[PDB]
């Protein structure tokens, strides 16, 4: 059973450097041909280099030409991308992948990495500012109410919000984190509720970022 | 001679194909790549008077990168006693060559 | 630098994938299937050839200077996103991708709920003032929302994001998130969110005063 297990990826300012491995287990790296794949968050997925090592041949995207290197180590069983003057738009979930024989890329990549993910960005890891959304006084007397947490100003990707520390799971919307302009992160968490539970029922956001080592209970309340 | 150049690494991919030994299908190789690396400095018809700085001509040169890479490799698993999968290796060279008729003839 | 596309379609429908090439498409042509989170899975290989324990659903095709990828029929877990390999060209790089095609469930049109909040008193401490407005549980996925502070409409100042489809309705949620700052804020008295979705008959308004 042939198996692929990435590392190296993490934060990275833009112009510096950072090395991904692509460990492999199953089969032995001298004979394939190892490849890495990228994709930017939302969109598509970008061929960027492979390597046969056996033989050396070597090719690259030429987004990445001259910037990034492609290699193994055969006596480790890893193949590597060396990834040089690093600019945003190289931000991207990196997969490394191969074929079934070393020489059957255009056929299909069998195998893939489960992917690292590489931040390019000028930011220092901070953790979130969290702010309560209210639930509107005048909602339905009987009906339903919302109610959430503001999750601003943080970075890198991820944060996980929780409600009542999971109790609270249905009518739970936790939404993509969108990149503000000055480089951090926010997004929002939102749940609905019966309206009658306002008054006794307590509703509290858990919001974890574990870059920053930061966790932030806010209780929620008209 | 660029249609001569072909002339050769299509009769010496039969001959690996119908080989009976190995010295047969490594020789057949090193014609092979010789061929590649002597087409790959050729112009063909389609870009008679397209400049050599041209992307057209650069797009010339790079798909031979990609046929002596591939020949490079069947040769290197020949060189280490892969000779079967040498073999195996020299049929991708099919899907590079229709590519190559695809877009110049 | 592309986004996928999208499709929707209900459970056994039969879908056609299509991806074009420049010349003659042969045979050196593969089929990825991804779902969030997830890597790439090998569907079909050499343009036809069943990848090992996919469905007899997918199958893949090719004709002149196109290849497509076809489900048969539908099932629930054959939602998501399908990429082709396009077929090497001379000179080209090495492998390339397609754009990408996610697929999507048809349901029924869902007006969705709408609500306003301001922002905290936390957050004016700190010189900004976020407004949030919520569109909660609608589908189709397109929803306009009209940003008006004190009856003059806005434009460059919110952001906006969408969640996937939901696991249990298939509907969708839509969080729109005017920024101003704290000096701005108390400028101006009435905050009001306008949403327009193909399930409202017309514009729905939420606001608020400023206390």
């Amino acid at each position: 059973e042939v198996q692929l297990v990435e590392s190296g990826g993490g934060l990275v300012q833009p112009g510096g450097s950072l090395r991904l491995s692509c460990a492999a287990s199953g089969f032995n790296i001298y004979y394939s041909s190892m490849h890495w794949v990228r994709q930017a968050p939302g969109k598509g997925l970008e061929w960027v280099a492979s390597i046969s090592p056996y033989s050396g041949s070597t090719y690259y995207a030429d987004s990445v030409k001259g910037r990034f290197t492609i290699s193994a180590d055969t006596s480790k069983n890893t193949a590597y991308l060396q990834m040089n003057s690093l600019r945003a738009e190289d931000t991207a979930v990196y997969y490394c992948a191969r074929p079934w024989y070393p020489w059957s890329y255009w056929s299909g990549l069998d195998y893939w990495g489960q992917g690292t993910l590489v931040t390019v960005s000028s930011a220092s890891t901070k953790g979130p500012s969290v702010f309560p959304l209210a639930p509107s006084s005048k909602s339905t007397s009987g009906g339903t109410a919302a109610l959430g947490c503001l999750v601003k100003d943080y970075f890198p990707e991820p944060v996980t919000v929780s409600w009542n520390s999971g109790a609270l799971t249905s009518g739970v919307h936790t939404f993509p984190a969108v990149l503000q302009s000055s480089g951090l992160y926010s997004l929002s968490s939102v749940v609905t509720v019966p309206s009658s539970s306002l008054g006794t029922q307590t509703y509290i956001c858990n919001v974890n970022h574990k870059p920053s080592n930061t966790k932030v209970d806010k209780k929620v309340e008209p | 001679d660029l249609e001569d150049n072909w002339e050769t690494l299509n009769d010496n991919l039969k001959v690996i194909e119908k080989a009976d030994n190995a010295a047969q299908v490594k020789d057949a190789l090193t014609k092979m790549r010789a061929a590649a690396l002597d087409a790959q400095k050729a112009t063909p018809p389609k870009l008679e008077d397209k400049s050599p700085d041209s992307p057209e001509m650069k797009d010339f040169r790079h798909g031979f990168d990609i046929l002596v890479g591939q020949i490079d490799d069947a040769l290197k698993l020949a060189n280490e006693g892969k000779v079967k999968e040498a073999q195996a290796a020299a049929e991708q060279l099919k899907t590079t060559r229709n590519a190559y008729i695809q877009k110049y003839l | 630098t592309q986004s996928p596309s999208s499709l929707s379609a209900s459970v056994g429908d039969r879908v056609t994938i299509t991806c074009r090439a420049s010349q003659s498409v042969s045979s050196a042509v593969a089929w990825y299937q991804q779902k969030p989170g997830k890597a790439p899975k090998l569907l079909i290989y050499s343009a036809s050839s069943l990848y090992s324990g996919v469905p007899s659903r997918f199958s893949g095709s090719r004709s002149g200077t196109d290849f497509t990828l076809t489900i048969s029929s539908l099932q629930p877990e054959d939602f998501a996103t399908y990429y082709c390999q396009q077929p090497w060209s001379w000179g080209s790089a090495l492998i390339t991708f397609g754009q990408g095609t996610k697929v999507e469930i048809k349901r029924t049109v869902a007006a969705p709920s709408v609500f306003i909040f301001p922002p905290s008193d936390s957050q004016l401490k700190s010189g900004t003032a976020s407004v949030v407005c919520l569109l909660n549980n609608f589908y189709p996925r397109e929803a306009k929302v009209q940003w008006k502070v004190d009856n003059a409409l806005q434009s460059g100042n919110s952001q906006e994001s969408v969640t996937e489809q939901d696991s249990k309705d298939s509907t969708y949620s839509l969080s729109s998130t005017l920024t101003l700052s704290k000096a701005d804020y108390e400028k101006h008295k009435v905050y009001a969110c306008e949403v327009t979705h193909q399930g409202l008959s017309s514009p729905v308004t939420k606001s608020f005063n400023r206390g």
